[PDB]
């Protein structure tokens, strides 16, 4: 799962009996303190207010576990010391299609893959909440021009074309910016970022479109959320998270873990090395890493496979910053998958503690509305679920 | 007062911008004091309505 | 005090190291006629090696060293006041209390606060009353007396 | 204990020194390792 869930004390009673999880966390702990002079067990433990740290000062009147630069370290470690329990159990499944909802994707593949050392994962995850908040102009109170809203095209006839449709009309009229910002479910969620009147006419326009609204339906405006990244304002700021990726993400990793298991989001197609592939991310995402590799595949010496599926990783994961995240063909890519690989049993497990009911309730309506082929399915959730998880009964 | 004064009279004096002062009764002798006063010093710096 | 902010900066995890100006009294030994100073700050030197013993104390706490010389005050010293002249024919300096707080400062500047932090700083604010040869059994007690 | 034995020797009048070893800890700041010795018995110079 991704941001925003992140409670107060979340998986520290984990920590106190598993041994997995203290690993986890009192390395993720020491390497926090002596490098940014801070820690995330007292964070996460208490909520604080205000905290200095080496070169930068996070104020927040609620809490600094949610603030972002936090929040996704917090969110990061409580999975990882999670799976890492389900993996002393032996619980994991060695053929497992891991998948993660933007923060929670670097978690992701660090649980399942290992791409990074625990205190390599926070760093590359704090840094990318450091990154995220200088990233957008603001007014003197702090004040954004933009801001974020979801959508639920249900409740009324309207389809993710006629969604994408009304959208991209009232974004040309106007001369406005509006973007969809996540595809997250088939006929049910939706999220959209752009000028703030954008986000108001588009609010307007489905009141009208829907017979029945007296209440302004089917429309959130999302808190806290200035800026509208994951539409096309964001791609400036990749070169330089791109860099840091390659500093934190070695090129010693396994790659059969990563391929066909994991499902990026500016690719929401499983991940596999080939020139088809290469293609598909390089047409999403104009890159120069990229752009030469498909010009020559001829380099087939076996030298190449893990060096080239490195710098794809990474350039999946730093691009992630500007791609919509999508969600719907993440979900629908899985049954592409199974029905042509077999329909039989399956099992969702979502990780992360507290977490873990969100893109589960995500699945869960949406193996509702398009999946209602009647299949025998098992929705799991770390948090509430973890009698079924570790199967005592 | 007359402690509480001065220190009014020494800060409308010597203050510049950014500056903020703070005077508070304490006493150095006892513990309780002590833990209590950066107890105070530590905490938030929020005010709650 | 020192321990207090000390859990305060390691709970609330900064790495700030707090500078704790210890207000040594001037140079001990060489002078019996104070009484009260000159005895009870030898120790900081002692308090200075507690610093460079526990490791964990570095991050929050760093020490720094300063001894405070003749200083004229009102109250207390009012009888020291006329001798103040006195003290200061062998060659040496007695300090107004704005001289004193401005030496106090110069400790607190960036260049020596980093200086702090890579080591406890010993600092001599005296005014050259250390190799004083005025014998406190007269010049100190006439002047009281 | 010192002042008690003084009281003693100058109300019943001795002019009779009383010798007092002072048990001293060997070469205080050379050693970081006693942990209690080095440290307390320094201030026996102040007490001379």
């Amino acid at each position: 799962p991704g941001q925003g869930i992140q409670h107060k004390g979340m998986g520290m009673e984990v920590r106190a009996r598993s041994k997995a999880a203290r690993k986890v966390w009192d390395s993720a702990d020491k390497f926090t303190r002596e490098t940014l002079g801070f820690s995330v067990l007292h964070v996460v433990r208490d909520n604080p207010t205000s905290l200095i740290a080496s070169g930068v000062h996070y104020h927040h009147p609620d809490g600094v576990l949610f603030l972002t630069q936090f929040t996704q370290v917090a969110m990061a470690t409580v999975a990882a010391a999670q799976v890492a329990e389900m993996r002393e159990q032996g619980a994991f499944v060695e053929g497992a299609i891991a998948c993660g909802h933007s923060v929670g994707e670097y978690t992701a593949l660090a649980c399942v893959s290992g791409v990074y050392e625990l205190e390599a994962l926070l760093e590359v995850v704090f840094h990318r909440g450091s990154k995220m908040h200088d990233i957008v102009p603001r007014d003197e109170l702090g004040r954004s021009n933009y801001r974020l809203a979801a959508i639920r095209p249900s409740q009324i006839d309207l389809d993710d074309a006629d969604v994408k449709d009304f959208v991209a009309e009232i974004s040309e009229r106007t001369g406005e910016f509006l973007e969809i910002v996540n595809f997250n479910l088939r006929g049910s969620q939706y999220a959209i970022a752009g000028t703030v009147a954008g986000l108001e006419a588009l609010e307007e326009e489905i009141e009208r479109r829907r017979q029945i609204t007296g209440g302004k339906r089917s429309f959130i405006l999302v808190p806290g959320i200035d800026v509208p990244f994951h539409s096309s304002v964001l791609r400036v700021g990749v070169a330089d998270f791109r860099r840091s990726l390659e500093r934190v993400m070695p090129r010693d990793k396994d790659p059969e873990l990563i391929i066909g298991r994991y499902i990026p989001n500016l690719v929401p197609r499983p991940f596999t090395l080939d020139r088809d592939f290469i293609q598909e991310i390089r047409d999403l995402v104009p890159a120069e890493p990229l752009d030469e590799v498909l010009a020559d595949y001829d380099t087939w010496r076996n030298e190449k496979p893990k060096e080239l599926c490195r710098k794809v990783v990474i350039e999946l994961l730093a691009w992630q910053f500007a791609s919509p995240v999508r969600w719907i063909e993440t979900q629908d890519l899985l049954f592409i998958e199974e029905a042509a690989g077999g329909l039989g049993v399956e099992r969702f497990v979502e990780i992360g503690v507290k977490s873990a009911p969100t893109v589960a309730g995500l699945a869960t309506n949406t193996l509702k509305l398009p999946e209602y082929s009647h299949s025998t399915v098992e929705v799991l959730n770390s948090e509430r679920d973890a009698a079924v998880l570790f199967a005592t009964d | 007062d007359d402690r509480l004064a001065f220190y009014k009279q020494l800060y409308r004096d010597h203050a510049r911008f950014d500056a903020t002062l703070w005077v508070v009764p304490a006493n150095m002798a006892s513990y309780s004091d002590i833990d209590k006063l950066v107890e105070w010093v530590g905490t938030e710096q929020t005010e709650s309505l | 005090l020192i321990s207090g902010l000390s859990k305060i900066g390691a709970e609330r995890d900064i790495a700030s190291r707090l500078h704790v100006v210890l207000p040594g009294s001037p140079n001990r030994g060489m002078f019996g006629g104070d009484g009260a100073y000159g005895e009870a700050k030898s120790a900081l030197d002692a308090l200075e090696n507690r610093w460079s013993a526990e490791k964990s104390w570095a991050e929050r706490v760093s020490l720094a060293h300063a001894l405070i010389g003749w200083t004229k005050g009102t109250g207390l010293m009012g009888q020291n006041d006329a001798i103040v002249s006195a003290v200061e024919e062998a060659g040496v300096t007695t300090y107004t209390t704005d001289e004193m707080a401005a030496m106090l400062l110069d400790l607190c500047t960036v260049e020596t606060k980093v200086a702090a932090a890579g080591a406890p700083v010993k600092v001599d604010l005296t005014g050259g009353l250390g190799d004083i040869k005025i014998d406190m059994a007269e010049l100190a007690a006439k002047a009281r007396e």
